[PDB]
C-alpha cells in the first residue's frame, strides 16, 4: 500500500526520466571531421581486395618473417659452434647415405601372427 | 668525473638568473642534456675500477648509481612544476635549487674516492632532503616527520664517523683503493665486535631495517612528492652502496655477526610486507613495501656471496625506479581528489583509461614477474640464501606470495569497480603525467635487454 | 576539530559525548573497552561482512555499501568484501570442520593402508589371487651397464 | 525504492513465503512437482493458522524459520540481475556518470551538437530549478523524520539524483 | 528484444489473465488488487513472482510490497528496463 | 533471419539439422568403421595354472 | 547511429 | 528441523533466527525508531551535498576521517602499558625471530661438521 | 633441418605482430581482429610443416640463438628446444585458439573493447608459446608467470562485478604458492647441477635428488 | 516490428500431465491455479520428450546404413 505522495512522485520522475532517455537519443548527430587521408585514400583507388587483401596481408606476415629470420639463420648458426644441436638420426641396419656401409643382424627369428 | 660534476653546480647560476617564467624548461632541458652526459661514464672496464682524479673513481658498482642520479632530476622537475604554481618566483626559483645540490652532493657522493669524503658528502645530503620535507610538505605531521628522518640518520652517522677516523690511524691511508689492497682481518675479541657495528649501523639505518625503519614510512607520508622520489630511489640505495663499500674491510668477522642482522632482516621482510597488506592509505602502502624489499637487499650484502652481490646491485636500481614511480603515480590521485585514504578513489579507472595502464605495469613490476631486472635481481640474492642455508628458501617463498597480494591489492582496490558517484572534482589527465611515468617505465624495460651493464663489479 | 576521535572510554557521564559524536546515541556505543592495545573511545560494531548487509537497500557507496555519516567498524577493511566473508552458512561450522578435517583424515589413512598393500603383492589373503607377473625381469647383461 | 519503516509481523510472514517457495522450485526443478509442492504449500500457510492471536504466531515463526533454514538449499537459483547474479555488475564498468563528458573539450563537443544542446537545456533547467526544492524540502520536513523524499507540489519535485542515472546496459 | 511500452502492458496482463482466481473479463490496466477482487497477499506474492519469473527480471522484496495495479507493474518494469517507449 | 515467437521457436533452415544429423551419422560411421576395421578391444589371449612340468617340483 | 553512447573523453 | 545452527565468529548467525528479531517491546521501537531517525537524518544530509550544482568536488565525511585517524595517529596516544599488551608484544617480537635464530644456526653447524669433519660435500657446486 | 630450424622460430615469431599493430589505427578499427584469425590460421598452416619433418625422418632440434646475459660459469641463453613435445603441442594450441577466435568474435560481438580482448589473448598464447618451446630453465620461468598473469587479466575482464575481482586474485595467489616451490627447485639446480639447462641437468643428476622434485611438483600442483 | 501474442484461450491444461498433478490435489480438494499458464507454453505444446538412448542413437539409423556401404566396399575389394 503506496502512500499517494509517493504514488504522484514515482509518476513524476517515471516521465522526467523517459524524457531524459528520450532526450538521450541521437539522429543525424553523428559526424566527423574531413578525413594523411590521402595516405590512405589514394592506395585503395586501385586495390583489388577480394584476392589482393589476402594477397598483400599474407605477402608481409608470411613472407617478410621467414626470409628475415633465416638471414638471421645464416647469421647465428654459420657464426657459432652448438647454436643448432641435431638429435642426429637413428639408423638402422639398412645402409648409411654418408658411405654405405650397415648390416642386418642374424634373422633367426621364426613363425608369424 | 670532474666534467660532469660542473654543468651540475653550473645550472644554478642559469637557474638564478633564468627569466621567472622559463625557469622549469631551463633546469629541465639542461638535466636531461646532464643525464646524457652522464651515460657516457657507463662504459666502465672488465677488469680495473676506472679512475679519474686522485680524488676520484668510478667503479662499477657506482656508475650505473649514477646514470639513474643524473636521470632523476629532470623527473621530480616534471613532477613538481605543477605542483607548486601559486608559489612566488624567488621561493620557487630557489626550490629547484634544494633538488639540482641535492644530487650535486649524489654525484660526489657516489663516486667518492676517500671515505671520509664520502661520509661528510654521504651526511651532507641530509640537509635539503630536510628542508624539502620541512617547508613544502603538506599536514602538520611533517614537522614531527622531519625530526624522525634526521636524529635517525645522525645517531647511525656519528659513530662512523669516529670509527672512520680510528681506522686512518691505526692504519696508513684511509682511501678506497690501498684499504681494499692492504686489508687485513679483524677479529673477535670485544673491541673488534664495536668496530664493526660501528662501521655497519649507519649504513644500516640509512637503508631502513626492519628494526629500524619507522621514520621512512613517516617521512613518506610527509614530503613533497620531489622529496619523496629521492628519499626513496635513492638515499636507501646509497646507503647499500656504502655498506657494499665497507665490506672490503671486516672479514671473518662478518661471518660470526651477520646472524642477529638476518633475522631481523629475514623475518622482518615477511613482517613488514604483512602490515603492507592492511594499509588505511596509499602513500604509506608503497613505503612498506620499499621496506619489505630494502630488507633483501640486506641480507643480500651480509651473505657476501658474488651472487648476493649482484643481485644486491640489481635489486636497489630496479627497486628505485619502480618505487619512485609508484610515488609520483599515486601523486596524481592525491591531486585529483586530495583524497590520500585509497577508499575514496574507487573506481578510477572507469572515468580513466591510460592511468590504469601505468598502475598496470608498475605495480606488475612491483610483484616482479620475469623478466623484470627487479626480478631477476631478486632470484640472484634467493640463490645465494639458498646456498647460505637450504631453510631460507622458506621465507623468502612466503615473501614472493605477500608481495604479488599487496600489491594486485593496490591496484585492485583504487581501480577496478565502482566509481565513486559525487566525487566530479577528476579532469582527465595532462600531457606531463603520462610524459612522466612513460619516463619512469621505458628505461626500466629497455634496461633487461641489457643486464650485463647494471650487474655491477662482481659481474 | 572536536571531532576525532578521543581517549579512553572511561566517561561515564561523559560517554554521551562520545555516542553524539559517533553519530550513535542509542546507547549502542561500544568501547573495547579500556585495554592496552590503545584504541579507546571508538565503537566496537559487530563483525559483519559487508555482504551480510542488504544489497537492494540503496546505499550512498554501494560497493563498500555503507551509506554516510554511519560510523565504520574498526577492521573494515578486513571485512570490506574481496576480503573476509563472515556471511551465515547453511550447515554450522563446526560441523563443517569436522566433515572435512575427518574427510581429510579418513583420505589419508585408506591411502596409506592402501599403500602397505600394491597390486601384484597386497595382502597375503587376497594376494592368493593378486599373485601375478613378476615379468619385470629381462634386457641383454649390458644393459645392466650400457646404463652404466 | 521505498526506503526504511522498522519491520511488521505481516510482511515478515509473506517474505518467509516468497523465500520459501523459491527454495522450493530450486529443489523441484521441474515445473511439475514444483507446482505441486508449491499448491501444497501455501495450502500449509492457510490450513494452518490463516487467523490466530500474535503470540502464538510469532512462535510459529519461529518454528517456521527452523524449519525452512534445515531444508533451505545449499544454492537457489538467482536472476542473473540479483545479488547472487551470473552477473550482478558485469556492466558496472560502461555505467560513467553524465558529468564526466561535459568535459570533452569543443573539439569532441563539435561532434554532437544536438545531443549538448540538449543537454545544456537541462543542466540549465537544474541551476534554475534548485532552490526550490531547498525551499520545499525546507518546508515539508518537521525536524526531519525517517521518510525520504516529498511530493511535489507545483514544480520539479531532489530528481537529478535519480532521473539522471546513466540507464543500465550503457554499452 | 529491444522491448516496447506496449508490450510490457500486454504480456503481463497476458500473465495476469492466465492466473485462475481474477476473472479475464474483469480485469483490467487499472484494474485494483485488493479493494478490487479479493485476491490477498498470500496469492499477490504468487502473482508477483510469477510474474517477474516470465522476464527473468528481479523483484526486490519492499517494491513488491506496493505492487498492486497492474498500470504500477507494468510502470515498474518500464522503469527497470527504462525502456521510454 | 529468425524471429522471436513465445512457443514455437521457428528453427530456421533444414541445413542445420541436416548439418547435426551429419555429424551423428558421421560419428557412428567411423566408430563402426573402426569397429569392423579391428576389435582393438582384444588380441592375445592368456593363462595361468599351465604345466608343472614345465615348470619345477620333483618331490 | 541510434543512441548516444556516453564514454570519457579519449581525445588526451 | 532437529539439528539446529550453532553460531561462530566466522559465521554468524542469521538474521531470521536471531530471538532478538522476535520479542519486541514498544520501547525497543522506540529503538528502532530512532535509528530510522539519525539513517534518515544522515541521508537526508547527504542527498543536500549531493546534487546542487554548485559543490563541484569531493566532500568527505566526517565519520571515515574519525577512522583513518583512528587506525594511526591515535594508537600511540592511548596505549597503555598492560602487561598482557606488553606480553604479547614481547611475545609476537623478539620470539619469532630467535627461533629463526637456532633454526638457521643449526643447520650452519651441521653444514659445518659435514663440509669439515665430514666429507659429505656437493661436487659441480662451483657456482657460488 | 634448416627449413625446420626457421620455420619452428616462424611459426612463434609471426604471432607477436599484431600486437606490434597494437599501436598502428587499425587497432583502433572495427577491422582488425579478423587480422588476427587470419594471423592464427597463417600461423597453423605454417605450424603444420615441422611436425611432418618431423614425422618420417623423426629429427629434433635445439636452437639458442642469443645469449642474453653471460655470468661466471653459468651463461643463461634463450633456447628454444623442439623436441617431440613442443614440435607436436603447438598446432595443438593454434588450432584449438583459433576456433576460440572465430567463436569470440560472435560471443563478443555486441562487446566494447572487443579489439582489447583480442590483444590480450594473442598475449596470452604467445607467452604459453613461451612455455611450451623453453628449455633453458629461466624461460620456461618467464612462459609461466607471465602466463599465470595473462589469467589475471583475463579472468578480470569483468571488472565491474567484485567476484571476478577476487577469483583472479585467488587465481594469482594459488598459482604464486606453487612458484614458491618452483623457485626452490630453480634454485636448487643452479646450487648443485650448476645449469638451468635440461641439457646439463639430465646429464649430471643421475645421482638422486632427495628434494628439489618435491618443490618442483608443488610447482606443478 | 512487434511480433503478436499469441492467445489468452488457447493453452488447455488436459492435455498436460499437470491435469494428472490437478487431480492429485483434488484428492486433497487444493486448487492450483497457476498451472494453466505454467503447462501451457512448456509441456503442452511443441514438447514431447526425446529417449536418453534414443537422443545417443542420433545418427545411428543413417550411420549403420552408410556402414553397409562400407563393408559393402570391403567385399567390392574383393
Ligand atoms: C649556502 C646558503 C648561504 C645563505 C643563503 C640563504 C638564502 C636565503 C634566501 O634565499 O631567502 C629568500 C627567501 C625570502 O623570500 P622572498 O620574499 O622571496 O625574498 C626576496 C629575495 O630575498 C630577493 O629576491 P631577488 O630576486 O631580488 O634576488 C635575486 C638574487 C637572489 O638573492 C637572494 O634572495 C639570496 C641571495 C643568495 C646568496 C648566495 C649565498 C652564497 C651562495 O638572485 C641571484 O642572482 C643570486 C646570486 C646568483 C649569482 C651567482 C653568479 C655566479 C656565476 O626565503 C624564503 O622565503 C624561503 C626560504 C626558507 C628557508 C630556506 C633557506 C635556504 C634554502
Ligand atoms: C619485459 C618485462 C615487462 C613486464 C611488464 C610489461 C607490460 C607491458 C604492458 O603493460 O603493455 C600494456 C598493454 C595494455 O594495453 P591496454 O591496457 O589495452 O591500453 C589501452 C590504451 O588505449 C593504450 O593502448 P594503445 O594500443 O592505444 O597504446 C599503444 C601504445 C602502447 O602499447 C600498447 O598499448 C600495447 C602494449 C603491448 C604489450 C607488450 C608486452 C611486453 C612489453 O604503443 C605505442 O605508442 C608505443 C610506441 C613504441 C614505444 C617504444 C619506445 C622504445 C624506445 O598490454 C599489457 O597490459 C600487457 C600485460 C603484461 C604482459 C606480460 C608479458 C610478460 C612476457
Ligand atoms: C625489535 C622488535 C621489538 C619487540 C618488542 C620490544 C620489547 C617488548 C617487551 C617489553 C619489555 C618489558 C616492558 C613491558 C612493560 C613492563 C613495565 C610495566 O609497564 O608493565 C607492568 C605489567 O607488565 C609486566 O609486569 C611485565 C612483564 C615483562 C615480561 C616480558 C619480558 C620479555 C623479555 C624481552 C627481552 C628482553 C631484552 C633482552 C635482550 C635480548 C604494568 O605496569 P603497572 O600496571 O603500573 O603495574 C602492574 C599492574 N599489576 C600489579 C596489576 C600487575
Ligand atoms: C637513554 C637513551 C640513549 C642511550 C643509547 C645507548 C647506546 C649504547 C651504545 C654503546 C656504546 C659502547 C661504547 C664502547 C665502544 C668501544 O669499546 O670501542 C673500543 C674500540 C677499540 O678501542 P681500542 O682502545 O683501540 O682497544 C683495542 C685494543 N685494545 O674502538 C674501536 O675500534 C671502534 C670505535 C667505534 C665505537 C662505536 C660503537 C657504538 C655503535 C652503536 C651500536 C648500537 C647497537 C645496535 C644493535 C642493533 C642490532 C639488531
Ligand atoms: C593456518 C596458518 C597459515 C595458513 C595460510 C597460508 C597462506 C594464506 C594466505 C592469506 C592471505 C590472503 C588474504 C587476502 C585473500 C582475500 O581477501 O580473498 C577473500 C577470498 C574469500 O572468498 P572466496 O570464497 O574464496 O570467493 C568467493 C567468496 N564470495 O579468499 C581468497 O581469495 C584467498 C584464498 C587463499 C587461501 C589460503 C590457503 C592456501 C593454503 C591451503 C593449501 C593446503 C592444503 C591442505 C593442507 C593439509 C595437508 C595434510
Ligand atoms: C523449502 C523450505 C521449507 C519451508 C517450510 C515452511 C513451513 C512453515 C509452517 C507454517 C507456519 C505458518 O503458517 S506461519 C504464519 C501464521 N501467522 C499468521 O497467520 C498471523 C496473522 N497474520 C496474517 O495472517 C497475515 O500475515 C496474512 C497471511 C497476510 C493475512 O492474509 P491476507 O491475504 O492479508
Amino acid at each position: 500500500g503506496y502512500t499517494p505522495d509517493e504514488k504522484l512522485r514515482l509518476q513524476q520522475l517515471r516521465e522526467l526520466r523517459r524524457r531524459w532517455l528520450k532526450d538521450q537519443e541521437l539522429s543525424p548527430r553523428e559526424p566527423v571531421l574531413p578525413p594523411k587521408f590521402l595516405q590512405d585514400g589514394a592506395p585503395w583507388k586501385n586495390v583489388i581486395y577480394k584476392t589482393y587483401r589476402h594477397s598483400i596481408f599474407a605477402v608481409t606476415h608470411v613472407l617478410i618473417p621467414v626470409w628475415i629470420i633465416h638471414y638471421y639463420l645464416k647469421y647465428h648458426v654459420t657464426a657459432k659452434p652448438y647454436t643448432v644441436v641435431e638429435r642426429k638420426p637413428r639408423i638402422f641396419p639398412g645402409d648409411t647415405i654418408l658411405e654405405t656401409g650397415e648390416v642386418i643382424p642374424l634373422m633367426k627369428e621364426f613363425p608369424d601372427q | 668525473m670532474l666534467k660532469i660534476i660542473i654543468p651540475t653546480t653550473m645550472l644554478l647560476p642559469m637557474t638564478w638568473m633564468s627569466k621567472h617564467n622559463m625557469i622549469w624548461i631551463n633546469a629541465t632541458v639542461h638535466s636531461l642534456l646532464i643525464s646524457l652526459i652522464s651515460l657516457s661514464l657507463l662504459n666502465q672496464l672488465g677488469e680495473n675500477s676506472l679512475n679519474f682524479s686522485l680524488t676520484f673513481f668510478s667503479d662499477s658498482l657506482s656508475a650505473p648509481l649514477l646514470v639513474l642520479t643524473t636521470w632523476l632530476l629532470p623527473l621530480m622537475l616534471m613532477a613538481s612544476q605543477s605542483h607548486l604554481s601559486k608559489e612566488t618566483t624567488t621561493r620557487k626559483k630557489l626550490y629547484i635549487t634544494m633538488l639540482i645540490l641535492l644530487q650535486l652532493f649524489l654525484i660526489m657522493t657516489f663516486t667518492a674516492t676517500e671515505l671520509i669524503l664520502f661520509y661528510i658528502l654521504f651526511e651532507a645530503t641530509l640537509v635539503p632532503t630536510l628542508i624539502i620535507i620541512t617547508r613544502w610538505g603538506n599536514q602538520t605531521e611533517r614537522l614531527n616527520a622531519g625530526l624522525y628522518f634526521l636524529f635517525y640518520t645522525l645517531a647511525g652517522s656519528l659513530p662512523l664517523l669516529v670509527a672512520l677516523v680510528y681506522i686512518q690511524n691505526t692504519t696508513g691511508s684511509l682511501n678506497f683503493l690501498i684499504i681494499h689492497y692492504w686489508s687485513h682481518p679483524l677479529s673477535n675479541s670485544w673491541s673488534n665486535i664495536f668496530m664493526w657495528l660501528a662501521c655497519i649501523m649507519a649504513f644500516m639505518v640509512k637503508m631502513p631495517l626492519y628494526g629500524l625503519h619507522l621514520w621512512l614510512p613517516k617521512a613518506h607520508v610527509e614530503a613533497p612528492i620531489a622529496g619523496s622520489m629521492v628519499l626513496a630511489a635513492v638515499l636507501l640505495k646509497l646507503g647499500g652502496y656504502g655498506m657494499m663499500r665497507i665490506t672490503t674491510i671486516l672479514n671473518p668477522l662478518t661471518n660470526y655477526m651477520a646472524y642477529p642482522f638476518l633475522m631481523l632482516s629475514m623475518w622482518g621482510m615477511i613482517m613488514t610486507s604483512s602490515i603492507c597488506l592492511r594499509q588505511t592509505d596509499l602513500k604509506s602502502l608503497i613505503a612498506y613495501s620499499s621496506v619489505s624489499h630494502m630488507a633483501l637487499v640486506i641480507v643480500a650484502i651480509m651473505i657476501q656471496t658474488p651472487w648476493s652481490f649482484m643481485g644486491a646491485t640489481a635489486l636497489m636500481i630496479a627497486h628505485g625506479l619502480t618505487s619512485s614511480m609508484l610515488f609520483c603515480l599515486a601523486n596524481t590521485n592525491y591531486e585529483r581528489v586530495h583524497s590520500r585514504t585509497m577508499i575514496l578513489a574507487r573506481g578510477l579507472q572507469t572515468l580513466l583509461p591510460l592511468m590504469a595502464t601505468w598502475w598496470l605495469m608498475a605495480s606488475l613490476t612491483n610483484l616482479a614477474l620475469p623478466p623484470s631486472i627487479n626480478l631477476i635481481g631478486e632470484l640472484f640474492i634467493i640463490t645465494a640464501s639458498f646456498s647460505w642455508s637450504n631453510i631460507t628458501i622458506i621465507l623468502m617463498g612466503m615473501n614472493m606470495m605477500i608481495t604479488a597480494l599487496y600489491s594486485l591489492y593496490m591496484l585492485i582496490t583504487t581501480q577496478r569497480g565502482k566509481y565513486t558517484h559525487h566525487i566530479n572534482n577528476i579532469k582527465a589527465s595532462f600531457t606531463r603525467e603520462n610524459a612522466l611515468m612513460a619516463l619512469h617505465i621505458l628505461p626500466l624495460l629497455l634496461l633487461t635487454l641489457n643486464p650485463k651493464m647494471i650487474l655491477g663489479p662482481l659481474y | 576539530k572536536d571531532m576525532f576521535p578521543g581517549p579512553y572510554p572511561k566517561t561515564p557521564e561523559e560517554r554521551a559525548a562520545a555516542a553524539k559524536k559517533y553519530n550513535m546515541r542509542v546507547e549502542d556505543y561500544e568501547p573495547y573497552p579500556d585495554d592496552g592495545m590503545g584504541y579507546g573511545d571508538y565503537p566496537k560494531l559487530p563483525d559483519r561482512s559487508q555482504q551480510e548487509r542488504d544489497p537492494w537497500y540503496d546505499w550512498d557507496h554501494p560497493d563498500l555499501r555503507l551509506n554516510w555519516g554511519e560510523p565504520i567498524h574498526w577492521d573494515l577493511d578486513m571485512y570490506i568484501r574481496n576480503r573476509v566473508d563472515t556471511s551465515p552458512t547453511p550447515v554450522s561450522w563446526n560441523t563443517m570442520c569436522k566433515h572435512l578435517f575427518g574427510f581429510v583424515a579418513f583420505m589419508l589413512f585408506m591411502f596409506w593402508v592402501g599403500e602397505i598393500y600394491p597390486s601384484y603383492q597386497p595382502v597375503g589373503p587376497k594376494q592368493y589371487p593378486y599373485n601375478d607377473l613378476y615379468l619385470e625381469r629381462g634386457g641383454d647383461p649390458t644393459k645392466e651397464p650400457e646404463p652404466v | 525504492s521505498a526506503p526504511a519503516a522498522y519491520l511488521t509481523h505481516q510482511q515478515k510472514v509473506l517474505r518467509l513465503y516468497k523465500r520459501a517457495l523459491r527454495h522450493l522450485e530450486s529443489w523441484c526443478v521441474h515445473r511439475d512437482k514444483y507446482r505441486y509442492f508449491a499448491c501444497l504449500m501455501r495450502a500449509r500457510f492457510d490450513e494452518h493458522k490463516n487467523e490466530k492471536d500474535m503470540v502464538k504466531a510469532t512462535q510459529l515463526l519461529r518454528q517456521a524459520e527452523e524449519e525452512f533454514w534445515y531444508g533451505q538449499h545449499p544454492q537457489p537459483y538467482i536472476f542473473p540481475e540479483s545479488p547472487g547474479g551470473t552477473s550482478y555488475e558485469r556492466y558496472e564498468c560502461y555505467k560513467v556518470p553524465e558529468w564526466c563528458l561535459d568535459d570533452w573539450h569543443p573539439s569532441e563537443k563539435a561532434m554532437y551538437p544536438d545531443y549538448f544542446a540538449k543537454r545544456e537545456q537541462w543542466k540549465r533547467l537544474r541551476r534554475e530549478s534548485w532552490e526550490r526544492e531547498v525551499k520545499q524540502l525546507q518546508e515539508e520536513t518537521p525536524p526531519g523524520g525517517p521518510r525520504t523524499e516529498a511530493l511535489p507540489p507545483a514544480r520539479k519535485e531532489l530528481w537529478w539524483h535519480i532521473v539522471t542515472r546513466p540507464r543500465e546496459r550503457p554499452m | 528484444p529491444p522491448l516496447t511500452l506496449e508490450a510490457i502492458k500486454d504480456r503481463v496482463l497476458y500473465v495476469l489473465k492466465l492466473y485462475d482466481k481474477i476473472d479475464p473479463e474483469k480485469l483490467s490496466v487499472n484494474s485494483h488488487f485488493m479493494k478490487d477482487l479479493g485476491l490477498d497477499s498470500l496469492d499477490q506474492v504468487e502473482i508477483i513472482m510469477a510474474m517477474e519469473d516470465e522476464f527473468g527480471f528481479e523483484i526486490p522484496d519492499i517494491d513488491a510490497e506496493k505492487l498492486m495495479c497492474p498500470q504500477e507493474i507494468v510502470d515498474y518494469i518500464a522503469d527497470k528496463k527504462d525502456v521510454y517507449e | 533471419h529468425i524471429e522471436p515467437r513465445y512457443r514455437q521457436f521457428p528453427q530456421l533452415t533444414r541445413s542445420q539439422l541436416i548439418q547435426a544429423e551429419f555429424f551423428s551419422a558421421t560419428m557412428w560411421f567411423w566408430i563402426l568403421w573402426r569397429f569392423w576395421h579391428d576389435s582393438d578391444a582384444v588380441l592375445g589371449h592368456f593363462p595361468y595354472p599351465d604345466p608343472s612340468q614345465w615348470t619345477d617340483e620333483e618331490l | 547511429k541510434r543512441l548516444f553512447i556516453i564514454k570519457p573523453s579519449g581525445f588526451y | 528441523s532437529f539439528p539446529k545452527y550453532k553460531p561462530s565468529r566466522l559465521a554468524t548467525l542469521p538474521a531470521t533466527l536471531d530471538p532478538a528479531e522476535y520479542d519486541i517491546s514498544p520501547e525497543t521501537r522506540k529503538a528502532q525508531a530512532e535509528r530510522l531517525a539519525i539513517r534518515s537524518r544522515l541521508k537526508r544530509e547527504y542527498l543536500l551535498q549531493y546534487n546542487d550544482p554548485n559543490r563541484l568536488g569531493v566532500i568527505e565525511d566526517p565519520a571515515l576521517i574519525r577512522w583513518t585517524y583512528a587506525r594511526s595517529a591515535n594508537i600511540y596516544p592511548n596505549f597503555r602499558p598492560t602487561p598482557k599488551t606488553s606480553l604479547l608484544g614481547a611475545l609476537f617480537g623478539i620470539g619469532p625471530l630467535f627461533f629463526w635464530y637456532y633454526v638457521f644456526k643449526t643447520d650452519r653447524d651441521k653444514k659445518e661438521k659435514l663440509i669439515q669433519e665430514g666429507k659429505l660435500d656437493q661436487t659441480f657446486n662451483i657456482s657460488y | 633441418m634448416n627449413p625446420f630450424a626457421s620455420l619452428t622460430l616462424t611459426t612463434l615469431i609471426i604471432l607477436t605482430i599484431p600486437i606490434m599493430m597494437s599501436n598502428s589505427n587499425i587497432y583502433k578499427t572495427n577491422l582488425y581482429p579478423n587480422y588476427v584469425k587470419t594471423t592464427v590460421s597463417y600461423a597453423f598452416t605454417l605450424s603444420l610443416v615441422p611436425l611432418l619433418m618431423f614425422m618420417h625422418t623423426g629429427q629434433e632440434m635445439i636452437i639458442s640463438n642469443w645469449h642474453w646475459m653471460t655470468l661466471q660459469t653459468v651463461e643463461l641463453s634463450l633456447s628454444f628446444k623442439m623436441d617431440y613435445f613442443s614440435v607436436m603441442f603447438i598446432p595443438v594450441a593454434l588450432f584449438v585458439t583459433w576456433s576460440i577466435m572465430e567463436f569470440s568474435m560472435w560471443y563478443m560481438h555486441s562487446d566494447p573493447f572487443i579489439n582489447r580482448f583480442f590483444k590480450y589473448l594473442v598475449l596470452f598464447l604467445i607467452t604459453m608459446m613461451i612455455l611450451v618451446t623453453a628449455n633453458n630453465l629461466f624461460q620456461l620461468f618467464i612462459g609461466w608467470e607471465g602466463v599465470g598473469i595473462m589469467s589475471f587479466l583475463l579472468i578480470g575482464w569483468w571488472h565491474g562485478r567484485t567476484d571476478a575481482n577476487t577469483a583472479a586474485l585467488q587465481a594469482i595467489l594459488y598459482n604464486r604458492i606453487g612458484d614458491i616451490g618452483f623457485v626452490l627447485s630453480m634454485a636448487w639446480f643452479l646450487t648443485h647441477s650448476n645449469a638451468w639447462d635440461l641439457q646439463q641437468i639430465f646429464m649430471l643428476n643421475n645421482e638422486c635428488p632427495n628434494m628439489p622434485l618435491i618443490g618442483l611438483l608443488l610447482a606443478a600442483a | 516490428s512487434k511480433m503478436e501474442l499469441p492467445d489468452y484461450k488457447q493453452w488447455k491444461i488436459e492435455g498436460t500431465p499437470l491435469e494428472t498433478v490437478q487431480e492429485k490435489l483434488a484428492a486433497r480438494g487444493l486448487r492450483d491455479p497457476w498451472g494453466r499458464n505454467e503447462a501451457w507454453r512448456y509441456s503442452g505444446g511443441f514438447a514431447n520428450n526425446v529417449s536418453f538412448v534414443g537422443a545417443l542413437l542420433k545418427g545411428f539409423k543413417w550411420g549403420f546404413a552408410a556402414f553397409v556401404v562400407a563393408v559393402g566396399a570391403e567385399y567390392y575389394l574383393e
